[PDB]
């Protein structure tokens, strides 16, 4: 009775927004970029291999000054790297060696991890001791954490694989926000660029933009089929593309609330792994799990190059903040840089 | 963090004595160790260096040859081993860490220090001024000077700031060219470009009065620099 | 009756020297192929490819003397050559048989079960001991040309093939003798965990490999017992040619079947070879 | 090279020797993935052979082990059970004395199903081809008392067997192990334990001596 | 639940009260953008090896 009136009035909503998203799609992103002038080739090659992992690599992440990245894998350690001379400043060796996710601080003085120990871990790089001590254990996810990004030296968007994204206060140790509308695992985060608002990519093939300082979510985006493993903001901030296990990318348009290109090919049948757009934001770098990168032209949707080179699945990519290098990270233990 | 050293005092001429070093506060076996000795009424002086795993070991000129550096990283120990002693050799003796890598902040802590007495193709770093008479409230530009080009290929220019106040240990201020170091003021200031440079100091106090220190680290044997004093 | 068993033996001594080409030949291109497109290559692998380059070198060595021997006999006939091609020999085979004594070596260390300290101590060192064992086992070398050079000069100061062929027959005994016994304790150490595996724990190996190196150990030895003792109480040449190229020759086609790699890539061959005819 | 710069390419080769050093100490180790059913009873066996995933770590004859229980993870399995591919063995616990049992949640499948259902998902998965399975029969003292009262038709029903202890835990093991799709890269072994018993560590390094032996020969290139 | 179908139509009704732009305006702006910063992006256009970091 009332469960059937609330399920027809959520129908009824549903086919509402549908509408209305139906009403401003007068033309399409490939019809209106369809005169412009097309990338030729990008050849870009490998200038440093970063050696020392010895187990798969599940997560990097860059750093502002775009030569420190720091690197996750599972035999248990965190090894910062100076990607300019390939050599190593740290090697951070972890309390749970599970680990699915790091991030790096925006300052610079901090690192995370986490994974299957439900644990977000903050390292203090800069100490008065020359080593890299545990500055805060923040405990109070029921699942595996997927993703950790830093909003500043004090805050830190977790995503978790017990259907929850979570806003913490490292200080004080506790989460502030609880972000819960998704229905499955949140595999993904991306920040915008201004910092009040982020994506979080689940497996309910569901993408959901969601608001740091309200709590609660903006919009939804239904397009996959499958889980989406991969979400990153466009440079506007308007826009972002997702990765899921279809073996598409996805162009979605805040504004328009809507899909605006699919990144397909009929070769590939395998999932994606991580994604990453350019400083431009004309190439989307893609990392599949056919053991290569894919460079696509994100306002045409044809493939400009290929990052064929590494041995096993490619779990993870980035692109600099100058926009110089793309390092991706894969299962065979190396991290290669790109340009 | 502490590093206190003990050992020392009144020798002979010709004779030997060993200089040891206690570190207690932090990792010692990934921080490379520094001897710098100071005379009595000169300035300071580089000795030797061993390097974290002690696979890097390097000396001066005056004392190659006769000292010996070694560290014992079970038991957080540095030691200096003299051999053939002269009228030279006295001096206060400074123990040293340092750490490098990509954005360290290498010479940060010294020792307490030792008094020795001993009874009767180099970067020569030039500060001119000595004893400039300085009012509180002031702005005042410490200059150095280098017989070559600090400023390396990659980016680096190697030029590093301390300052020693009456009775203490010098204390670093500036690591690298305008990097200001931890628990400094932002008063401190570094600019130069090459073989030239400045410390500006904004608004001074009455804690940095002192003797104000050049060095380089573009390669060894890392000279110093006669300190420019600062009296009220 | 001396002619037909010349013919004989060159006919085997032909065949064998098409046979090793092919097979060490295989391993290596194999390998080499393997390494350029992008694959990865184990340290058997590694060990394989250096004992297969060996081989084709010592191969091409004998049939090279071989050659020269029929085509040229006053050049063949000279001490000069004679000194040459008997240290030349010398140091490849020594290096190509403690190979295969290192690949033994790695199969027993990295393979067997013993409860030892000693044991434990070499089996997590495989490579330092297979690095030490090849360097400290070149005082053999160094023996080995210290006698023949000494034979060499006896014999052209008073030729003296019945010891040269002895000495050289026994200075292989010993790397062929460690490197049974080291598969005799791989066998008595699988047998002691198959029986330990039938009594703990009831409910739960390629044989093919091991039938295969048991074969060739009885033909290989016997032949060579038999060389060695003819020779120790006219076609000498002929025949000691051809007993020298039947190890690197044949143990290669024994080392293709009982590596997987080198298994796949000859059905792979016979694949694609039925395919384009 | 600057004189910092070569003490940070010092500083590299020390982190290099010690990532190296502690590479070899834990591919000497011994890595296990504990897996069963709610009811099955998984913490009788980490008492004997002593949120988030629980790890723990004995040594038994030189051997040094570590026991990961993922049982406390209540997340889709498909996006983390790659995480184990590369693991010595994995112990899978089943109680048979809850063959006459019903699922706590639903009756829409019996437990020793749903433990049936899990080992094919498990035994079958493309991370876990030439990963060997140790299986212990957990509870035969129950298994042994309710034998006599309720049969096996109840679970199985194409039983058609003699109703003893022996008979029923052997049809058990083999519809357990006829669930082995692969049966040519991996084995899977199988122990019947209870809880007054201190024998299953004796049987785990056994097992795990045989996967060592295999996984060496793989190494060598023997298989 | 009621609350659980409740909080659904809530988020649907956010949807609903959603300033939904053209296709046509988000593809301008994109492509905007893309031309904006091809200039300042090294993976789109190469920079010389005197300037490239990573040689
Ligand atoms: C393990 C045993 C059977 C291996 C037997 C191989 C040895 C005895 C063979 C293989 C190669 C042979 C040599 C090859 C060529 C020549 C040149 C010629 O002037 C005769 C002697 C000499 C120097 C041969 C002596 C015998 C020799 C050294
Ligand atoms: C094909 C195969 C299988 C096996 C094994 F299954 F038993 F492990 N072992 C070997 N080889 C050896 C092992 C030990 C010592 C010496 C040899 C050796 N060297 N040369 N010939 N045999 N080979």
């Amino acid at each position: 009775s009332e469960l059937d009136q609330l399920r027809q009035e959520a129908e009824q909503l549903k086919n509402q927004i549908r509408d209305a998203r139906k009403a401003c799609a007068d033309a399409t992103l490939s019809q209106i970029t369809n005169n412009i002038d097309p990338v030729g080739r990008i050849q870009m090659r490998t200038r440093r291999t970063l050696r020392g992992h010895l187990a798969k690599i599940y997560a990097m992440h860059w750093g502002t000054d775009s030569r420190l990245l720091v690197s996750a894998s599972q035999d248990g350690k965190l090894i910062i790297w100076d990607s300019y001379t390939t050599n190593k400043v740290h090697a951070i060796p972890l309390r749970s060696s599970w680990v699915m996710t790091c991030a790096y601080a925006p300052s610079g003085n901090y690192v995370a991890c986490g994974g299957l120990d439900n644990i977000c871990s903050i390292y203090n790089l800069k100490t008065r001791e020359g080593n890299v001590r545990v500055s805060r254990e923040l405990a109070g996810h029921t699942g595996y954490l997927s993703c950790c990004r830093f909003l500043d030296d004090n805050q830190i968007v977790t995503s978790s694989g017990d259907t929850t994204c979570a806003l913490w206060d490292i200080e004080t140790g506790q989460q502030t926000t609880t972000f819960t509308g998704h229905t499955g695992d949140v595999m993904s985060l991306s920040l915008a660029p201004d910092t009040r608002l982020f994506v979080s990519g689940a497996c309910d093939a569901s993408a959901k933009l969601w608001d740091v300082r309200e709590g609660m979510c903006r919009q939804t985006f239904t397009g996959h089929e499958s889980d989406i493993n991969a979400i990153c903001f466009f440079p506007n901030g308007n826009a972002f593309a997702t990765g899921s296990d279809d073996a598409t990318c996805r162009l979605f348009d805040l504004r328009a609330d809507q899909e605006l290109m699919t990144y397909s090919h009929d070769n590939i049948i395998c999932g994606i792994t991580s994604v990453s757009f350019s400083k431009s934001g004309r190439l989307l770098l893609a990392g599949y799990d056919d053991f290569n990168c894919n460079v696509w032209d994100a306002l045409k949707a044809d493939r400009a190059g290929v990052l064929a080179g590494h041995d096993n699945r490619v779990s993870c990519l980035g692109v600099t903040d100058d926009g110089m290098a793309v390092a991706t990270g894969s299962w065979d233990s190396f991290l290669k840089i790109w340009n | 963090v502490q590093l206190v050293e003990s050992g020392g005092g009144l020798v002979q001429p010709g004779g030997s004595r060993k200089l040891s070093c206690s570190a207690s506060g932090f990792a010692f076996s990934s921080f490379g160790m520094h001897w710098v000795r100071q005379a009595p009424e000169k300035g300071l002086e580089w000795v030797a260096y061993i390097s974290s795993g002690s696979g890097t070991i390097y000396y001066a000129d005056t004392v190659k040859g006769r000292f010996t550096i070694s560290r014992d990283d079970p038991k957080n120990t540095l030691f200096l081993q003299m051999t053939s002693l002269r009228s030279e050799d006295t001096a206060m003796y400074y123990c040293v860490r340092s750490i490098y890598y990509y954005g360290s902040s290498p010479f940060d802590f010294w020792g307490q220090g030792t008094t020795l007495t001993v009874s009767s193709s180099d970067i020569v770093m030039t500060q001119a001024t000595s004893s400039v008479p300085v009012t509180p409230g002031e702005s005042v530009s410490i200059s150095c000077r280098s017989s070559k080009s600090l400023l390396h290929s990659n980016g680096n220019t190697y030029l590093y700031w301390f300052l020693q106040r009456p009775g203490q240990s010098p204390q670093l201020l500036i690591y690298r060219m305008s990097n200001l170091a931890s628990g400094v003021p932002d008063r401190f200031s570094g600019s130069g470009s090459g073989t030239a440079f400045t410390l500006t100091i904004s608004r001074l106090e009455a804690e940095d009065v002192g003797v104000y220190y050049c060095m380089q680290h573009l390669e060894y044997p890392l000279t110093f620099g006669a300190g420019t004093k600062l009296e009220l | 009756m001396g002619g037909v068993i010349k013919s004989i033996f060159t006919f085997v001594l032909i065949v064998e020297f098409i046979i090793g080409n092919l097979g060490n030949s295989f391993i290596a291109l194999v390998n080499c192929i393997d390494w350029v497109k992008g694959r990865k290559i184990s340290s058997v692998d590694r060990i394989l490819t250096a004992l297969a380059i060996s081989r084709i070198s010592l191969v091409w060595l004998i049939f090279g003397s071989w050659c020269v021997s029929v085509f040229f006999p006053a050049l063949f006939a000279t001490e000069k050559m004679f000194r040459m091609l008997t240290n030349i020999w010398t140091v490849i085979n020594h290096f190509s048989v403690w190979l295969a004594t290192g690949l033994g070596t790695f199969y027993f260390l990295k393979i067997a079960n013993f409860s030892n300290s000693i044991f434990l101590y070499l089996k997590w060192r495989v490579k330092k001991v297979v690095l030490v064992l090849l360097l400290v086992t070149s005082v053999f070398l160094f023996l080995n040309i210290a006698l023949i050079n000494i034979h060499i000069n006896a014999s052209i100061n008073g030729r003296f093939s019945s010891l040269i062929v002895l000495t050289s027959t026994v200075f292989i005994f010993i790397p062929f003798t460690l490197s049974l016994a080291m598969f005799l304790l791989l066998i008595f150490s699988m047998w002691k965990h198959r029986k330990k595996m039938q009594h703990t724990v009831k409910i739960s190996r390629a044989h093919r490999g091991v039938k295969s190196v048991i074969t060739f150990f009885l033909l290989y030895a016997i032949f060579s017992l038999s060389f060695f003792i003819s020779v120790w109480t006219e076609n000498l040449i002929i025949l000691s040619q051809v007993m020298g190229m039947a190890y690197p020759s044949c143990h290669s086609c024994v080392l293709i079947l009982g590596n997987k790699k080198l298994r796949q890539a000859s059905l792979s061959v016979l694949l694609w070879l039925r395919y384009m005819f | 090279l600057s004189a910092e710069d070569k003490a940070a390419v010092e500083r590299s080769k020390m982190i290099d020797r010690n990532l190296r050093e502690d590479g070899e100490k834990a591919a000497r180790e011994v890595k296990l993935l504990l897996l069963g059913a709610g009811e099955s009873g998984k913490n009788t066996i980490v008492k004997q052979m002593k949120t988030g995933i629980v790890e723990t770590h004995f040594t038994f004859k030189d051997l040094h082990f570590k026991m990961f229980d993922v049982g406390a993870q209540r997340s889709e399995r498909k996006k983390w059970i790659h995480c184990f591919e590369g693991v010595t063995a994995i112990i899978f616990c089943v109680a048979l004395s809850d063959y006459d049992l019903v699922l706590a949640e639903d009756e829409e499948m019996n437990r020793m199903h749903a433990s049936m259902k899990l080992f094919d998902s498990i035994c079958n998965n493309k991370w876990f081809t030439d990963t060997s399975i140790i299986l212990f029969l957990n509870k035969k003292d129950l298994f042994e008392e309710k034998i006599k009262k309720s049969p096996l038709t109840i679970c199985y029903p194409e039983y058609a067997g003699s109703n003893t202890y022996e008979e029923a835990a052997a049809y058990i093991q083999c519809q357990f192990e006829d669930l082995n799709k692969r049966k040519d890269t991996k084995e899977i072994y199988t122990h019947f334990t209870c809880s007054t018993d201190t024998k299953n560590v004796q049987f785990v390094f056994d097992a795990v001596t045989d996967v060592i032996i295999k996984n060496n020969l793989k190494d060598c290139g023997l298989f | 639940s009621i609350a659980q179908a409740r909080k659904l139509v809530e988020q649907l009704k956010m949807e609903a009260n959603i300033d939904r732009i053209k296709v046509s305006k988000a593809a301008a702006d994109l492509m905007a953008y893309c031309e904006a910063h091809a200039k300042e992006d090294p993976l789109l256009t190469p920079v010389p090896a005197s300037e490239n970091p990573f040689r």
